[PDB]
């Protein structure tokens, strides 16, 4: 009777809604028809994720969003044709050509009409909405410039819905477009007071992990994206499976949000191991939570030794057991390599989870009885705030590239608010990390 | 959520079988069953580590062919 | 095959809730009513006088 | 005559009670159906002060079992017993409260609430000769701290001439899984110091304790630590359901555990406790079940009772037993140990005797201690609220349901009024 | 729950490593490939195999160790070598540019590299242990890239670690017999840096293992491989006692302890006896008396110095097969009776005896015969100083013409630091001449 909503914009967030829902399929066994898997044989867990039509088939509760008609179309080409409703995979006519202001002052207004309405008829249905999802990928136009007309026209229409981010910030140094500064500013202005949580998904920290832990010298979006799925599966799956000690959706706001102005936060992932040499070791608790904690393992790329920790939310899914949970977590406050901020004694929220995690045909991963995945908050993140907002200033200061942004509607003001918002951004963390 | 498990492994026992449990003598939390499980864990766990990676292998063969071929 | 083979004419023509009362509740024999028990019980001329005085409380109801 | 009603609340509250009715119903020899199929009289001689006789010879619990999310109620009609109880008892919400004590305490369970105490009026009502209440509920949790103590509240002004009891769990800083923690455990027990008659607090790390150390078990699991719980809440009312030589219930326990009204918190503990390879060579009798019993490690709290001051002490010991026997080890203990009880009050311990030991059993003992040194648990809570109240941390939440900074000043004054006023009958001198 | 974790850095390290494994693997009945076909062992429990070996959860057993180089070709030898199976593979850390003989390059440029990653695998290592007795390394001084990182890996775990104890097995350059042409400048670095952070030291130079091979074992041209199997068994026949029941069991802690009368003195002599080839052995009774004065008699000694020439302040010895205290006794009554060895004035009592039950085994096409007696001899005497003196003048007539020292200033190493090592080594030699006079 809880259902989460999945918003997917933009071809990074279709890309990874695609492996999220392949592996969603796969864990509950719904073939990619959408149904039973055949006339070989239910527990009414598929009800977080997927509805019953009255006649056989389930239908996904997600929307899929996207300008460019390349991506629908060979989607809907592809061998999940039979899964998703027809018209639940809006798609558009013109790209946005990584243009901010397009999507969000011109092309996005024609289309986010059409998205409200769909997700209001998917909202009716279900009695016990427990929040959103939104996959977006900010170094875009339309991904950002529509997640950001979404996020504003949600608040607004739904209230106290908790909305939750998985965005992707660009790399420090490796990235692919040239003028990604721009929208990524303006979007985290437009999500800093709209979203509830954010964590972070910064690509060059994925392919660090792939390259030091899967032994894959020739990676692509693929791993990325089932690597992310597997995170929202973790996530997730205390909604939907039993558990020795349960934790909602609404008790991660709770819990990870000391003050509603630092809700950006980080997540990890363990055990990550090549089948080659994956359980040539033995997998205890304590040394996938000490890889968890293990700095390099960090899904952005971020050093959590550079600052002070605020809170932890961890989540064990497998055969745990609550004593050895607790002998880890004393050995982890223990090490002193790991320091907690002052105001908060005790800073652990632990999750534990029966359900062991699904393999899926032509991954990389191995199959585990035991994992944990990882959400903390620390005062460390303000480093990627910083690097940044150097690489703006570097171009905003000779007028590159902005007649692109002002001749599409914008007004020139934008870019000086956005970057007063970053600083105060960066204001917050550091005050509130120094001790009293 | 629920707690239909008392632990991932066993799970709630028959009301016939708790025949006393009003003294505190039998707690089932003792196993007489951990060398056993775990030991059938490992070799279960190996059959594992052996399948993964024969479909390894045979994912790197396909991918050779294909550069022969275009070679 | 759980909601999907229904259909309108089953649902109006089905009673749930005011079906036949289960047991534990059927346990009163139709015929037997007052002035059967007593006045119908068959009656002596010569009674029998043994009672018996048990060492169990009694039950209350 | 003189029966109770349970009342069970919470994720915490439901696990303990579920594991409580199944000792009871052993106890009392009665199956999953309700039906009785036991071997004496006393076993039913006095069945009504827990069980309530319906059409048909069956016999249903009255307790009323309550939460604020329907998961967990789902789940207990999963286990074994799971279908005694009445399913009108069952009362949910569709939310839960999410570790928030104004949640469940000021806008869910406040408007929730009116429903299960309709409920309870019924049940008390119902029974001839009320003898009190008892409550399970865990003080670290959102709806069983948050709600659970609203229904104290409430319960307390509609009949205030009965014996109001309650099972806490209080959590500690060893075995921590939460971190908003600390604010809701110091708010409720601003609560429960005004209400409740009786409180025994329960603490999970003494629990892993118990078991690790005495049982030497290999993989405790909250199944063992309700199991110990449930031992020995049986043993409190024991003679208030059997025979015995000298009968007390639970309002002779508190006339004569609690000299002042505002000091009512007990450390309870159980024995014989015994592991699997030691069960030869130990021996059942009266001077042994004492030894154990006044241990330091066997107590359900993580309070010391050796670095403070005993004020009363209760044991009810179960079983066919010379009474001079438990008399002159009552004596002895309070002799040898003269500085770690109070003087000023002689002769501070009380004896009960019942006839009727646990089944498999020959010989058992339960031990209620009103000790002052239960202020250790209120200390290191009350300097991790200070902690993370100093700097407003992870307030939000509860300023933003209606509830201000006043309210935590003054629950924090109170906590720290009650343990000044706790010890200074420490260092009392006649 | 007793462990101890053994560190191999350079490619004489890894080369005695691979004899101590071997032999190791050997003793505890591992299999190359990991996977031990099982039985109930023969002493102390099933449990020996807990010092070394660490059950890995799924089958097999890994090794405690962890391999450090800059030049890849002798890791890459082991990872294509018998044990490719049994060794982790990421714990087989290797470089890509070797330190070519330059201690500053092994210790200022190419260092931290590796450090880091060597000091991530030592945390993952010791998180498992429980009981971790102290760690063991092995490192040739006369390799740059060994001396190198075995200096600063030593100065980074001294502040990581601190009371943990380590142990050094160091092979000091020959007196007169060497490879290279520089070592004496990286031996003199190597010394001064690992006089204040080596708890206790072991030389192990190589001209006496060559006169031992060949005077008793009557094999004309054995190899660095019969050398590194000679050190395997002293470390074996060091180590036993932890794992294997005996009479009298002498820990770690019970080294330091009795060994060292202070912290600036740890340099220590070894010496093994017996060893003799099968072929010999068929004539003579093999006791415990004439084994101990075949440890004790000079020539025997594993590293080239003197005995007689000082007095001994300590002496350690372990006894393994069926030894028996009251012949133990006699030995070391025997060997206090005889005047040719002196001890020094304030030690009335110098000996700490561990004996364990049991014999030494044997490695496949080995040299030395299986025996039923054993007993290595680890003592503290003051004729150490002859050797640092020889080091320091041949170091001193390198440096007289500042030669070779360009490299050194152009790596970033500052020029002099060659003039405070000295200072420090004759600060040593100051002190040994000094405690050794009578009171
Ligand atoms: N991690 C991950 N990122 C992706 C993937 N695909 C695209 N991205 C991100 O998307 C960014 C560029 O935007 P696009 O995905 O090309 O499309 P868009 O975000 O909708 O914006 P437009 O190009 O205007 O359509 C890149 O910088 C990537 O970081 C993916 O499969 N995985
Ligand atoms: N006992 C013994 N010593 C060895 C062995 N191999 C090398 N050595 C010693 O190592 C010294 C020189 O070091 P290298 O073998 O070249 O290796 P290194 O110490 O890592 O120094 P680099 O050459 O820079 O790599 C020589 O003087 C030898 O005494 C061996 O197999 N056994
Ligand atoms: N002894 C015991 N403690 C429990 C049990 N279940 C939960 N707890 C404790 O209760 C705390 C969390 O309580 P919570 O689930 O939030 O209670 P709720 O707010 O009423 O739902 C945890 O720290 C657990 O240690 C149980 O079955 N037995
Ligand atoms: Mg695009």
């Amino acid at each position: 009777m809880r259902e989460v909503i999945s918003i997917h914009v933009g071809q990074g967030g279709i890309q990874v809604g695609n492996a999220c829902w392949e592996l969603f399929c796969l864990e509950h066994g719904i073939q990619p028809d959408g149904q039973m898997p055949s006339d070989r044989t239910g527990d009414d867990a598929f009800n977080t994720f997927f509805s019953e039509t009255g006649a056989g088939k389930h239908v996904p509760r997600a929307v899929f969003l996207d300008l460019e008609p390349t991506v629908i179309d060979e989607v809907r080409t592809g061998t999940y044709r039979q899964l998703f409703h027809p018209e639940q995979l809006i798609s558009g006519k013109e790209d946005a050509a990584n243009n901010f202001a397009r999507g969000h002052y011109t092309i996005g207004k024609e289309i986010v009409d059409l998205c409200l309405d769909r997700i209001r008829k998917l909202a009716d249905n279900c009695t016990g909405l427990q929040g959103f999802l939104v996959f977006n990928s900010v170094g875009g136009g339309t991904g950002s410039g529509l997640g950001s007309l979404l996020l504003e026209r949600l608040s607004v229409d739904y209230g106290k819905k908790s909305k939750l981010g998985f965005t992707i910030y660009p790399s420090p140094q490796v990235s692919t477009a040239v003028v990604e500064p721009y929208n990524s500013i303006l979007s985290t202005h437009s999500l800093l007071e709209h979203t509830d949580v954010a964590v972070m998904l910064d690509n060059e920290a994925i392919y660090d992990i792939c390259r030091r832990n899967l032994d894959i010298e020739r990676p692509t979006y693929t791993n990325l994206n089932r690597l992310i799925a597997q995170v929202i599966s973790s996530l997730t799956a205390s909604l939907r499976f039993d558990g020795a000690l349960n934790v909602d959706i609404t008790e991660f706001q709770t819990n990870l949000v000391p003050y509603p102005r630092i809700h950006f936060m980080l997540s990890s992932y363990a055990p990550i191991i090549s089948a080659e040499k994956a359980y040539h070791e033995q997998l205890s608790v304590a040394e996938i939570t000490n890889s968890a904690f293990e700095p390099a393992n960090m899904m952005a790329k971020c050093d959590p030794r550079h600052g002070k920790y605020m809170a932890c939310s961890m989540m064990y899914r497998g055969d745990v057991v609550p004593k050895d949970v607790n002998a880890s977590i004393a050995t982890i406050k223990t090490k002193r390599t790991i320091q907690f901020v002052d105001w908060c004694p005790t800073g652990f929220k632990v999750g534990i989870n029966y359900q062991p995690p699904t393999v899926v045909p032509g991954g990389d991963l191995a199959k585990v009885m035991r994992a944990v995945c990882m959400i903390s908050n620390s005062t460390a993140i303000a480093e990627v705030f910083s690097r940044l907002d150097h690489k703006f200033d570097l171009m905003y200061a000779k007028r590159a590239f902005v007649h692109w942004y002002v001749g599409e509607g914008m007004e020139e003001g934008e870019f000086s608010e956005a970057r007063e918002d970053l600083a105060a951004l960066e204001k917050d963390y550091e005050e509130v990390g120094i001790e009293t | 959520m629920k707690r239909v498990k008392e632990s991932y492994f066993r799970e709630h026992p028959h009301w016939s079988d708790i025949n006393g449990c009003s003294g505190a003598k039998e707690f089932e939390g003792e196993d007489l069953a951990y060398d056993a499980r775990i030991k059938y864990q490992k070799e279960t766990q190996k059959q594992w580590i052996e399948q993964q990676i024969r479909e390894k292998k045979m994912r790197e063969e396909a991918e050779r062919n294909e550069e022969r071929a275009y070679a | 095959s759980k909601k999907t083979i229904l259909s309108g004419f089953m649902k109006n023509n089905s009673i749930v809730g005011f079906k036949e009362c289960l047991d534990s509740q059927l346990q009163l024999k139709d015929s037997k009513s007052e002035y059967n028990d007593k006045f119908q019980s068959k009656n002596r001329i010569h009674r029998d006088t043994s009672i018996f005085h048990i060492r169990n409380k009694s039950q209350i109801i | 005559m003189r029966e109770i009603v349970h009342i069970q609340g919470g994720q915490c509250g439901n696990q303990i009670g579920a594991k409580f009715w199944e000792v009871i119903s052993d106890e009392h020899g009665i199956d999953p159906t309700g039906t009785y199929h036991g071997d004496s009289d006393l076993q039913l001689e006095r069945i009504n002060v827990y069980y309530n006789e319906a059409t048909g010879g069956r016999y249903v619990p009255r307790a009323i079992l309550m939460d604020l999310e329907p998961g967990t109620m789902d789940s207990v009609r999963a286990g074994p017993f799971g279908q005694l109880f009445r399913p009108d008892n069952f009362v949910f919400g569709q939310t839960g409260a999410g570790n928030n004590w104004a949640k469940g305490h000021y806008t869910e369970g406040a408007e929730l609430i009116d429903s299960v105490l309709d409920v309870v009026r019924k049940e008390a009502e119902g029974c001839d000769c009320l003898q009190g209440f008892q409550i399970t509920h865990s003080l670290g949790g959102g709806t069983g701290s948050g709600m659970g103590t609203l229904l104290i509240s409430k319960v307390r002004e509609e009949y205030p001439d009965r014996i109001m009891e309650t099972f806490s769990v209080v959590p500690s800083p060893k075995v921590s899984d939460t971190v908003v923690e600390p604010y809701n455990a110091t708010l409720s027990v601003h609560q429960l110091v005004e209400n409740a008659d009786e409180c025994m607090v329960i603490d999970n790390e003494a629990l892993y304790d118990i078991c690790f150390r005495t049982l030497k078990l290999t993989t405790p699991t909250y199944g063992d630590l309700n199991h110990l719980v449930s031992a020995a809440m049986s043993g409190v009312t024991c003679c208030l359901r059997f025979p015995g030589q000298l009968n007390s219930d639970l309002r002779k326990l508190a006339v004569n555990l609690i000299p002042f009204p505002r000091l009512h918190f007990f450390m309870i503990g159980f024995a014989p406790l015994t592991s699997r390879g030691s069960q030869q060579y130990r021996a059942l009798t009266v001077p042994e079940l004492t030894q154990q019993m006044f241990d330091a490690k066997n107590m359900m709290c993580a309070a010391d009772p050796r670095h403070g001051r005993y004020l009363t002490a209760s044991a009810l010991f179960r079983g066919r037993m010379s009474t001079k026997e438990v008399d002159e080890q009552m004596l002895n203990v309070q002799n040898k140990n003269s500085s770690y009880f109070v003087e000023w009050i002689p002769n501070n311990i009380k004896s009960s005797i019942c006839d009727i030991p646990p089944k498999g059993l020959k010989m058992a003992v339960t031990f209620v201690g009103n000790s002052t040194a239960i202020q250790e648990m209120f200390k290191r809570v009350a300097e991790q609220f200070t902690a993370m109240f100093r700097r407003k941390a992870f307030l939000h939440w509860y300023t933003g349901e209606g509830m201000d900074e006043m309210e935590f000043t003054e629950a924090e004054s109170n906590m720290n009024d009650l343990v000044s006023e706790y010890q200074q009958y420490q260092d009392a001198t006649a």
